[PDB]
C-alpha cells in the first residue's frame, strides 16, 4: 500500500504528495496536480464521481447496444436523445430542469460533506444520524452502502482498488465509444463484431477516419 | 500548484480573466439578443 | 581550442519566482510601496545588464529571450498560414488572380461588424489583405489549402520544438561565456549554415518544385490539374517535359556543361510578362549563386584548423598613420559588450530593410504582386518604418553601450578614443550641413509657395520656370538602362523597368513602367537627405555625449536612463541620451512619413493606374510634375485630394480604416499631454485624488504616484508614434483599397 | 593503429571504449562538454556512445534486412513477388508498396510502435535509473532486465544467454568487433540510401552492375558523367 | 567531368598544383602563418603517416581551392570562346 508499489512507470520517481495511501495511486502526474491536501481531496471525489458516471454510462450503452444487436428495438447510443424526446411523455425543457431540481440536493450534499466531513449526518435530513456520514474522503457508506461487505478495511480497500481501476478503464471505454463513433458511425458491439470478423483488415486504420489518405497510393 | 496559483492569483492573470469573463458575457449577450437600444421587457 | 561548454542545470524550473512579480533586481526585490514600482517591474524586464553584473548569465540570458521570440514569430507564421487555410479565398485566387481580391481575415457577425466582410470576389466574404501572402505561397508552388494546413502544423511544432528549445538551454543546458565568445566560430557557421544553407535548400525548392508550378500556372492550366510537386520531384518524365535539361540528369552540374542548365536558370533581368513578377528561373540561379558566395565566405575565420583568419589580428593590422591605434580595441569591446553588437545588428539589420523596402517595390519579386498595388504600398511602408525604428533603436544601444559597458583603459588612443576626442567638431559640422540642407530645401518650397501665391509662376523652382533637374540620377538611370547594352550583355533586358524601357500591364492595370524625375523629385529627395541628416544629428550626439559634456561633466555617473540634472546651469532638462533618442525618434517618423508620402504619391501619378488603348492612364493624372513642388500642393493634391476615400468609407467594408483614422488621430493627440506638461502639475492632481479616496476611506495601500519624466516621455512618445503610424496606416490602406 | 587520429584528442580519451581510433576532430567526447549535474545537454559520452551503439545495432539489422530479401530472391530461396527492394516493401508508398500483406501497413506500423515505444521506454528507464526494470513486475521476465553498470551492455539471461566472454580479453574483443560491424554498416546503410535515391534499385543490383561494368555503372555514370 | 575533355586536364592540373604548392611552402596553410611570409606552426592534427604538416584538412581545404580555381577557369575559358 505504498513505498515499493507498482507504478505507471517502472523506474519513474513517485510523487511526494502520492505515498500510495490513496486507491489506484500509481504516481502518475506530469503536471504535478494534487499537491495540496485539498486540492488532493477535490481531485479524489472528482475522479470517484466521474467513475461511477462513466460506469454507469458505459454499462448502459452497451447494454441498449448489445440488446440491438440481439434484435430488441434500441437506438444507438448516439443521437439517442433525439428518438428519446420523441417518443418522451416529458419534453425538453421540463425534463433537464426536473433533472437538475432532483441533482442539486445530491450534488450540494456532496460537496458540503466534502468541504465539512460529517456534517451531513446531523439530523438535518429527514432525522438522520448515524447514516449520511462520509466514511472516507470520496467513499460515504451508510445508506449508500446498504449490505457491508465495506466494514472489513481489507475488503474496503480491495474493493476501493477495483472500482477506481474499474472507472478508469471505464472513461477510457467511453472516449473510445466516441472516438470510434465519430470515425464509423456505427454501434460499438457493431465495431466489436467487425473487429472479430476480420482482425487482419477491419481496425483504426481502414476507417477512412484517423489516418489521412491523400495520394491514395 | 500554489506557486502556480499564487501567479495566477497575479493582478495582470485576474485582470485578464475579468477582461474575458466580461467580454464574452457581452459577446453572448449581443448576440442572442441581436442589437438592442431601449429597454422594453 | 573552439569547443562546446556548458554548464548543466544552472537553475531549476520552478514556479518559486513567478509568485515574486519583481526578483531579477534587489530594488524590486523589496516588494512595492509605490505604482512607480510597477512600471519598473515592466521597464527593467529586459535590462539584463542590470540585473547582474556577470556576462554569462547575460549571454544565457539573451540566447534564451532570442529562442522565445523565434517561437513567437513561427506561432505568428503558422497563424498566418492557418488563416490561409481555412479562413481564405487562396482556391478562388489561384483561378483569377487580377479580379479576386486576397483576403485571408474573416470576422464574426456580432455587432454589425460583418459588413467589414467585403466582397473580394471568388464567392468569399472577408477583409481584403495587404501582406502579399497569396503571392508569397504562388511563388512557393502552394496550390491547395491542404499545403497551407500541413504548413501551420508544422511552424506551430517548430515553435513548441523552439519554445522547449530556449527552456532546455537556458534551465537544462546553458552555454558558458567562452561558448558565446567565439565570435569567429559564430560568424563561419552563419555565413555557411544560416545563411548560404538555407539559401541553397530555398534555391532548391525554387528548381524542383516552384518553378515547373509557376510555369503551369502562367500556361493557364487548371492548379487542380497541376501535378503535385512530389510527382515532380520523384518521376522525371514531366520534369523533362517541362524542361529537357532535367532529361540529362545532374550531368551538366558535375561535368561543368553548366550552359546546359540555361533554359531553367536563365538571365532574363526584367518583369515576366505573363504575372508581371520576376522570373523564378532568375531569383533560382540568384539564390544559387548567393548560397555558393556564402559558402565561400563561411571558410574565411579560423576556428580549430589552423587556416583562417583571426579577427583581432586583422582589426589590429588595420592601423593607418592618421588614425593612431587603428582599430585597435574594438575586437575586445564586440566580445564583452552585447549592447555595441545590438548597435550594429540594428543599424545593418534596419538600413537592409529599407533596401529591402526599395527593392521590393523596384523590381516585385512575386507574381501577381506589381499588379495589387495595396500590396506593394503596405510592404514598402512596413519595411521602410521597421528599418527606421531599428536605426533609430541602434542609436539608443549604442547610446547604452557608451554610457555601460565603455572602458577607457582599453581606449586610450584608438578610434572611439578620437571620435570622442572630436566629436565637438563632429556634431558642429553636422549641424551646419542639416541647417544648409534644410535651408536650401524647405526655404526652396516656401519659396515656391509664396511665389504661388504672389502670382509669379516664372519666379517656381518648378519644371517649367527653373530647371534644377537631377542630372546625375538621371545619368545614372540612363546608364542603367544601357547596363545589358554593353557593360553586362549576357541579360536579356535591364535589371528593373524603373531605369527604362516600356510598359508592363497585367490584366489591364500597368505592373511597371518607367519612371520619370524631374524638379519636384529632386525636391523631395533632398527633404529626405535633411530629415535623415537631422536624424543623424540627434543620434549622434545623444551617442557622442553620452559619457561627459561641457554642460554635464559627470553624465556617465547619471546613468543613460536619468530625466534631467534640475534646473541647474540656466536648466538641463532631456539632456540624457536616452532623451536624445525620444526626440529623434520623431525625427524619424517624420522623414519616414515624409518618404512614403514621396513613394504614395510618386507611384499613384507615374507608376500606377489603368492601360488602355490610348495610353496609360495613371490614378491621379500625373500631378506630380506640378503639385508636389509646393507645400500647398500636397496640402490640396496629395492630402485633400486624396482621403476622400477614407472619409466615405463609412457604410462599407472599409468603415473600419476610417474609425482606425479617427482612433489613430485620437491617440496622436492624447500623446501631448505627455509629451508636453511635466510631474508636479499630475503630482498634486494625484494627491488631491488621494484625498478624495482617503475621504471615502478606499485609498489603496500602493500609494499612486505620477508617471516619472523619463516614463512620460516615453509614453508620450509612444503613443505619438502609434497615432502617426495608424493615420498613416488607415489613410493609406484606404485610398489604396478604394481606388487601386 | 589509430585510424586518422586527429592530434590534440587524445587528451581526454584513453584506451577504454571498444573502438576508439582517436578520431574527434570537432570535438564531443571531452569532459569539459557539458559539465554539471543532473540531466544536462545531449552531448554527454554515456549517451554518446549509448546512441552510437544502438545505431550500430539498428544499422546492422537494417543491412541484414536489406541484403537478406533481394539476395535469396536472386535465387530460389525466396519467392519474386516477396523480393521487393528494401524502400518498395511500403517503408515509402511514392517508392512501393507491398499490397499483398497479411494486415495493412498502417495497422503494422501501430503494433510496431506499441511494442517498440514499451521496449525503448523500459530502455530508457533503465538507462536512467540502473536495474530498475527489473524490480517493478512487469510479466515475470524482470530477472531477465537486470542490466548492468554499463547500459550500451546489459546481458543478463536474455541479452547474453550464451555467455560470450567469460575473460576480460574476449569481453574487448566482441565490443571491439561489434562496433567496428557497426560503423561499418552505418556506412553500408549510408550508401544504401543514396543508391536508392539516385539508381532507384537495390543495393545488389548496384554491386552487379558495377560488377559487370566497372567504369560504365559506377558513381560517375550514376549521375551522367563519363 | 568527360575523361581526356581539356576541362579535366586543367582542373586536375589546378588541383595537383594546389596541392604541390600546400606540401612545399607557396600556398598557405595549416602549418603556414602570418601575412607577408610563411612560418612555421604547430601541427594541430596528426599527419598520420605524411611527412611534414599534410593533414586532413589541409587536403580538404586545398582541394576545394583547387575545384573552386578549376571551375573559375573552365567557366571563363567558356565565356571567352577558349576551352
Ligand atoms: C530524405 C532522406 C532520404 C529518403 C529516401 C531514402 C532512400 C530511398 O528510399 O530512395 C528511394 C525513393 C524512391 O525514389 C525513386 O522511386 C522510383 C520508383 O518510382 C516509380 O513510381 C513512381 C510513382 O510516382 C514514378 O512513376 C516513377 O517514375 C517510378 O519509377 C525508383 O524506385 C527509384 O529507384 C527511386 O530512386 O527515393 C526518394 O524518395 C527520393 C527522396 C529525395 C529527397 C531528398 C534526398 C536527399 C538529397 C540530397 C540532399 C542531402
Ligand atoms: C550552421 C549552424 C548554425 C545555424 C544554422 C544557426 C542558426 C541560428 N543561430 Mg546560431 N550558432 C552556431 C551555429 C548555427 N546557428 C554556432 C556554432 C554558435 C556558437 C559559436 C552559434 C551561436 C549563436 C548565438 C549566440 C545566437 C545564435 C542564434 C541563431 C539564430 C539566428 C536567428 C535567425 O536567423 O533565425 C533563423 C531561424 C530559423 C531558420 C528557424 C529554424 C531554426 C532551427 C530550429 C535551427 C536549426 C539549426 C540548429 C543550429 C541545428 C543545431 C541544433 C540541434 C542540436 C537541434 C538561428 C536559428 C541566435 C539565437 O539564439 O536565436 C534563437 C543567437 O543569439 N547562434
Ligand atoms: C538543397 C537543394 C536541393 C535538393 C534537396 C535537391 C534534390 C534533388 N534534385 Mg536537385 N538541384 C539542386 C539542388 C537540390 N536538389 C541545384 C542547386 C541544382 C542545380 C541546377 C539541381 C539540379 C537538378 C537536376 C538537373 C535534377 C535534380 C534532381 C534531384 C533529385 C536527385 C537527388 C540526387 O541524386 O542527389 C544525390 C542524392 C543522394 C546521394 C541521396 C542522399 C543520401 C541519402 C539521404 C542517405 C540516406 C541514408 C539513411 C541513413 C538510410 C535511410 C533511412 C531509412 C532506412 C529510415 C532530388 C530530388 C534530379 C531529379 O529530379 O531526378 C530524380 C534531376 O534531374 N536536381
Ligand atoms: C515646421 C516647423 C519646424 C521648423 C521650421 C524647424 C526648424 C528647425 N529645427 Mg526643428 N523641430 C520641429 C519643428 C520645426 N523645426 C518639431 C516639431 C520638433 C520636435 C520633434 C523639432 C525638433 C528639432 C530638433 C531635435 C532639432 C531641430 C533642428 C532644427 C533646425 C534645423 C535647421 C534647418 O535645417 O532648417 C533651416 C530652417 C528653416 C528652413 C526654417 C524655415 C523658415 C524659412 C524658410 C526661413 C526664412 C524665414 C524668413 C524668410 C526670414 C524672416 C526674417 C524676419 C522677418 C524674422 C531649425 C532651427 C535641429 C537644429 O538645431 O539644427 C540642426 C535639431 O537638432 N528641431
Ligand atoms: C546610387 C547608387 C547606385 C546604385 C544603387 C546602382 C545600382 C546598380 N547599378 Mg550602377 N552605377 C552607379 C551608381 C549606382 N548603381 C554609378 C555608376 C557610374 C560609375 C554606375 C555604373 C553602372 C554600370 C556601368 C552598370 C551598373 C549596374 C548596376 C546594377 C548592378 C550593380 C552591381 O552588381 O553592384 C554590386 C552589387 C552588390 C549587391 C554589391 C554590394 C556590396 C555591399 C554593399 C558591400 C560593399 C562593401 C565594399 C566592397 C567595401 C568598400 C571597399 C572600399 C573601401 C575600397 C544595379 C541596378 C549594372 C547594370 O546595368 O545592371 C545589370 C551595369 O552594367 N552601374
Ligand atoms: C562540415 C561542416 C562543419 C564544420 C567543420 C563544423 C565545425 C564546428 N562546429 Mg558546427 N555545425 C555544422 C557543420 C559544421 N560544423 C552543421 C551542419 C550544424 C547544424 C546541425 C552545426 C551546428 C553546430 C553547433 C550548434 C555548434 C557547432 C560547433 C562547432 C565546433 C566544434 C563542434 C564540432 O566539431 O561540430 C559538432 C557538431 C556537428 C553538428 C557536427 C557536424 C559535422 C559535419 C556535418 C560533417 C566546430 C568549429 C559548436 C561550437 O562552435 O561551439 C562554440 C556548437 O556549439 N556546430
Ligand atoms: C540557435 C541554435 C542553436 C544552437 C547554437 C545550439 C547549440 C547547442 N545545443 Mg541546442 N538545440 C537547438 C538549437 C540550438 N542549439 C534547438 C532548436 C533544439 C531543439 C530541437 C536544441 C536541442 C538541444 C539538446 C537537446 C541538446 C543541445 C545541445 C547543444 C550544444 C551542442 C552543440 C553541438 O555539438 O552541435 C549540435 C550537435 C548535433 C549533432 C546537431 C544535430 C542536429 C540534427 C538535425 C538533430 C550547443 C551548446 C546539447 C548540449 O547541451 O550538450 C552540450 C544537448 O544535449 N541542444
Ligand atoms: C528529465 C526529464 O525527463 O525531464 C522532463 C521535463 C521536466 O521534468 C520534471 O520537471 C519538473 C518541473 O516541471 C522538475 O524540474 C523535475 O525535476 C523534472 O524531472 O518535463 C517536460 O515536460 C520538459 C519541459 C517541457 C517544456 C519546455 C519549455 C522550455 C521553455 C521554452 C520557452
Ligand atoms: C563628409 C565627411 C568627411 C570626413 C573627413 C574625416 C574622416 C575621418 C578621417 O580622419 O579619415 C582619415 C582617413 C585616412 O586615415 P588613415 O588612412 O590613417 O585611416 C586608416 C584606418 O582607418 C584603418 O582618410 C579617409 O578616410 C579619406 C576619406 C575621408 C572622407
Ligand atoms: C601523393 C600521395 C598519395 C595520394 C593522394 C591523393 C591523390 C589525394 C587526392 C585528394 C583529392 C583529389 C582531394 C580533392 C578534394 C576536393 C574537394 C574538397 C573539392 C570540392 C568540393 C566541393 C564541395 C565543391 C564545391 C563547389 C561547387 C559545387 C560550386 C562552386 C565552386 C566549388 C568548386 C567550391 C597517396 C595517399 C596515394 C600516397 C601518399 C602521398
Ligand atoms: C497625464 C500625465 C500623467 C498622469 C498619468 C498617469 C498617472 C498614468 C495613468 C495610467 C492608467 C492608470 C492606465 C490604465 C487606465 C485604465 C484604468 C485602464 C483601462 C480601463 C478599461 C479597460 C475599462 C503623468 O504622470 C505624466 C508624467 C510625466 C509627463 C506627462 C504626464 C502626463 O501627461
Amino acid at each position: 500500500a505504498g513505498a515499493d508499489r507498482p507504478l505507471w512507470s517502472p523506474g519513474s520517481q513517485p510523487p511526494a504528495w502520492l505515498d500510495g495511501s490513496l486507491a489506484g495511486d500509481y504516481g502518475f502526474d506530469p503536471l504535478h496536480l494534487s499537491e495540496e491536501p485539498e486540492m488532493r481531496k477535490w481531485m479524489v471525489q472528482a475522479e470517484l464521481v466521474h467513475a461511477r458516471w462513466a460506469m454507469l454510462g458505459v454499462a448502459g450503452i452497451l447494454f441498449t447496444s448489445i440488446a440491438a444487436k440481439n434484435g430488441a428495438p434500441f437506438p444507438d447510443w448516439y443521437d439517442a436523445g433525439k428518438e428519446a424526446i420523441k417518443t418522451s411523455p416529458a419534453p425538453l425543457g421540463s425534463l433537464i430542469f426536473t433533472e437538475l431540481l432532483l441533482f442539486g440536493w445530491v450534488e450540494t450534499k456532496r460537496l458540503y460533506d466534502l468541504r465539512n466531513p460529517g456534517s451531513q449526518g446531523d439530523g438535518s435530513f429527514l432525522g438522520i444520524t448515524d447514516g449520511l456520514k462520509g466514511k472516507e474522503n470520496g467513499y460515504p457508506g451508510g445508506l449508500f452502502d446498504p449490505m457491508g461487505m465495506s466494514k472489513n478495511e481489507a475488503s474496503f480497500k480491495e474493493a476501493k482498488v477495483k472500482e477506481i481501476k474499474n472507472g478508469r478503464l471505464a472513461m477510457l471505454a467511453f472516449v473510445g465509444f466516441i472516438a470510434q463513433h465519430h470515425a464509423t458511425h456505427k454501434s460499438p458491439i457493431d465495431n466489436l463484431v467487425d473487429h472479430v470478423a476480420d482482425p487482419f483488415h477491419v481496425t483504426f486504420a481502414t476507417n477512412g477516419v484517423s489516418v489521412p489518405h491523400f495520394t491514395e497510393f | 500548484m500554489k506557486d502556480f496559483t499564487t501567479y495566477l492569483s497575479t493582478a495582470p492573470v485576474v485582470g485578464l480573466g475579468w477582461a474575458i469573463f466580461t467580454s464574452g458575457l457581452l459577446i453572448e449577450i449581443n448576440r442572442f439578443f441581436p442589437d438592442p437600444l431601449v429597454f422594453s421587457f | 581550442k573552439v569547443k562546446i561548454a556548458v554548464d548543466r542545470n544552472p537553475v531549476e524550473t520552478n514556479f518559486e519566482k513567478w509568485a515574486k512579480p519583481g526578483h531579477f533586481s534587489r530594488a524590486l526585490a523589496k516588494g512595492p510601496n509605490t505604482t512607480t514600482w510597477i512600471w519598473n517591474l515592466h521597464a527593467d524586464a529586459h535590462d539584463f545588464d542590470n540585473h547582474t553584473s556577470d556576462l554569462e548569465e547575460i549571454s544565457r540570458k539573451v540566447f534564451s529571450a532570442h529562442f522565445g521570440q523565434l517561437g513567437i514569430i513561427l506561432i505568428w507564421l503558422s497563424g498566418m498560414y492557418f488563416h490561409g487555410a481555412r479562413f481564405s479565398n487562396y482556391e478562388g485566387w489561384l483561378s483569377d488572380p487580377t479580379h479576386i481580391k486576397p483576403s485571408a481575415q474573416v470576422v464574426w457577425p456580432i455587432v454589425g461588424q460583418e459588413i467589414l466582410n467585403g466582397d473580394v470576389g471568388g464567392g468569399f466574404q472577408g477583409i481584403q489583405i495587404t501582406s502579399g501572402f497569396f503571392q508569397l505561397w504562388r511563388a512557393s508552388g502552394i496550390t491547395s489549402e491542404l499545403q497551407l494546413y500541413s504548413t501551420a502544423i508544422g511552424g506551430l511544432v517548430l515553435a513548441a520544438a523552439c519554445f522547449f528549445a530556449g527552456w532546455f538551454h537556458y534551465h537544462k543546458a546553458a552555454p558558458k561565456l567562452e561558448w558565446f565568445q567565439n565570435v569567429e566560430s559564430m560568424l563561419n557557421h552563419h555565413l555557411a549554415g544560416l545563411l548560404g544553407l538555407g539559401s541553397l535548400a530555398w534555391a532548391g525548392h525554387q528548381i524542383h518544385v516552384s518553378l515547373p508550378v509557376n510555369k503551369l500556372l502562367d500556361a493557364g492550366v487548371d492548379p487542380k490539374e497541376i501535378p503535385l510537386p512530389h510527382e515532380f520531384l520523384l518521376n522525371q518524365s514531366i520534369i523533362a517535359d517541362l524542361y529537357p535539361s532535367f532529361s540529362k540528369g545532374l550531368a551538366p552540374f558535375f561535368t561543368l556543361n553548366w550552359a546546359e542548365y540555361s533554359d531553367f536558370l536563365t538571365f532574363k533581368g526584367g518583369l515576366n510578362p505573363v504575372t508581371g513578377g520576376l522570373w523564378l528561373s532568375d531569383t533560382a540561379h540568384h539564390h544559387l549563386a548567393i548560397a555558393v558566395l556564402f559558402l565561400v565566405a563561411g571558410h574565411q575565420y579560423r576556428t580549430n584548423w589552423g587556416i583562417g583568419h583571426s579577427i583581432k589580428d586583422i582589426l589590429e593590422s588595420h592601423k593607418g598613420p592618421f588614425t593612431g591605434n587603428g582599430h585597435a580595441g574594438l575586437y575586445e569591446i564586440l566580445t564583452t559588450s552585447w549592447h555595441a553588437q545590438l548597435a550594429i545588428n540594428l543599424a545593418l539589420f534596419g538600413s537592409l530593410s529599407i533596401i529591402v523596402a526599395h527593392h521590393m517595390y523596384a523590381m516585385p519579386p512575386y507574381p501577381y504582386l506589381a499588379t495589387d498595388y495595396g500590396t506593394q504600398l503596405s510592404l514598402f511602408t512596413h519595411h521602410m518604418w521597421i528599418g527606421g525604428f531599428c536605426v533609430v533603436g541602434a542609436g539608443a544601444h549604442a547610446a547604452i553601450f557608451m554610457v555601460r559597458d565603455y572602458d577607457p583603459t582599453n581606449n586610450y588612443n584608438n578610434l572611439l578614443d578620437r571620435v570622442i576626442r572630436h566629436r565637438d567638431a563632429i556634431i558642429s559640422h553636422l549641424n551646419w550641413v542639416s541647417i544648409f540642407l534644410g535651408f536650401h530645401s524647405f526655404g526652396l518650397y516656401i519659396h515656391n509657395d509664396t511665389m504661388s501665391a504672389l502670382g509669379r509662376p516664372q519666379d517656381m523652382f518648378s519644371d517649367t520656370a527653373i530647371q534644377l533637374q537631377p542630372v546625375f540620377a538621371q545619368w545614372i538611370q540612363n546608364t542603367h538602362f544601357t547596363a545589358p547594352q554593353l557593360t553586362a550583355p549576357n541579360a536579356l533586358a535591364a535589371t528593373s523597368l524603373t531605369w527604362g524601357g516600356d510598359v508592363v500591364a497585367v490584366g489591364g492595370k500597368v505592373a511597371m513602367m518607367p519612371i520619370a524625375l524631374g524638379t519636384s523629385d529632386f525636391l523631395v529627395h533632398h527633404i529626405h537627405a535633411f530629415t535623415i541628416h537631422v536624424t543623424v544629428l540627434i543620434l549622434l550626439k545623444g551617442v557622442l555625449f553620452a559619457r561627459s559634456s561641457r554642460l554635464i561633466p559627470d553624465k556617465a555617473n547619471l546613468g543613460f536612463r536619468f530625466p534631467c540634472d534640475g534646473p541647474g546651469r540656466g536648466g538641463t532638462c532631456q539632456v540624457s541620451a536616452w532623451d536624445h533618442v525620444f526626440l529623434g525618434l520623431f525625427w524619424m517618423y517624420n522623414s519616414l512619413s515624409i518618404v512614403i508620402f514621396h513613394f504614395s504619391w510618386k507611384m499613384q501619378s507615374d507608376v500606377w493606374g489603368t492601360v488602355t488603348d490610348s495610353g496609360v492612364s495613371h490614378i491621379t493624372g500625373g500631378n506630380f510634375a506640378q503639385s508636389a513642388n509646393t507645400i500647398n500642393g500636397w496640402l490640396r493634391d496629395f492630402l485633400w485630394a486624396q482621403s476622400s476615400q477614407v472619409i466615405q468609407s463609412y457604410g462599407s467594408a472599409l468603415s473600419a480604416y476610417g474609425l482606425m483614422f479617427l482612433g489613430a488621430h485620437f491617440v496622436w493627440a492624447f500623446s501631448l499631454m505627455f509629451l508636453f506638461s511635466g510631474r508636479g502639475y499630475w503630482q498634486e492632481l494625484i494627491e488631491s485624488i488621494v484625498w478624495a479616496h482617503n475621504k471615502l476611506r478606499v485609498a489603496p495601500s500602493i500609494q499612486p504616484r505620477a508617471l516619472s519624466i523619463t516614463q512620460g516621455r516615453a509614453v508620450g512618445v509612444a503613443h505619438y508614434l502609434l497615432g502617426g503610424i495608424a493615420t498613416t496606416w488607415s489613410f493609406f490602406l484606404a485610398r489604396i483599397i478604394a481606388v487601386g | 593503429l589509430y585510424v586518422g587520429s586527429d592530434a590534440a584528442a587524445l587528451k581526454y580519451l584513453d584506451g577504454t571504449l571498444p573502438g576508439d581510433y582517436g578520431f574527434d576532430p570537432l570535438g564531443l567526447l571531452d569532459p569539459t562538454v557539458s559539465n554539471g549535474q543532473g540531466a544536462g545537454g545531449f552531448v554527454n559520452p554515456r549517451w554518446l556512445q549509448y546512441s552510437e551503439v544502438i545505431h550500430a545495432r539498428w544499422a546492422m539489422l537494417g543491412a541484414a534486412g536489406c541484403i537478406a530479401p533481394e539476395i535469396l530472391g536472386k535465387a530460389g530461396v525466396i519467392p519474386a513477388e516477396t523480393a521487393v527492394d528494401w524502400f518498395r516493401t511500403g517503408v515509402i508508398p511514392p517508392a512501393g508498396v507491398y499490397k499483398d500483406f497479411w494486415a495493412d501497413p498502417f495497422t503494422l506500423f501501430f503494433i510496431e510502435v506499441v511494442a517498440i515505444q514499451f521496449a525503448e521506454l523500459k530502455r530508457l528507464q533503465d538507462y536512467k535509473n540502473p536495474g530498475s526494470q527489473s524490480r517493478q513486475y512487469f510479466l515475470g521476465l524482470e530477472g531477465l532486465f537486470k542490466g548492468s553498470d554499463n547500459p550500451a551492455y546489459p546481458g543478463g539471461p536474455f541479452f547474453n544467454f550464451a555467455n560470450f566472454g567469460k575473460t576480460e580479453a574476449e569481453m574487448k574483443k566482441l565490443k571491439l568487433n561489434e562496433i567496428k560491424n557497426g560503423r561499418l554498416a552505418m556506412l553500408a546503410m549510408f550508401g544504401y540510401g543514396a543508391q536508392a535515391v539516385i539508381t532507384g534499385d537495390g543495393p545488389f543490383d548496384n554491386l552487379l552492375a558495377h560488377l559487370a561494368d566497372p567504369t560504365g555503372a559506377n558513381l560517375i555514370t550514376n549521375l551522367g558523367g563519363k | 567531368g568527360f575523361i581526356g575533355s581539356p576541362t579535366n586536364l586543367i582542373m586536375v592540373a589546378s588541383t595537383g598544383a594546389c596541392l604541390f604548392a600546400s606540401r612545399f611552402g607557396l600556398a598557405p596553410s595549416v602549418r603556414k602563418v602570418a601575412q607577408p611570409l610563411k612560418l612555421a606552426d604547430r601541427e594541430v592534427i596528426q599527419t598520420t603517416g605524411d611527412p611534414a604538416g599534410f593533414t586532413a584538412t589541409d587536403v580538404l581545404a586545398m582541394g576545394a581551392a583547387g575545384h573552386a580555381i578549376g571551375v573559375g577557369i573552365v567557366l571563363g575559358l567558356k565565356g571567352i570562346g577558349q576551352l
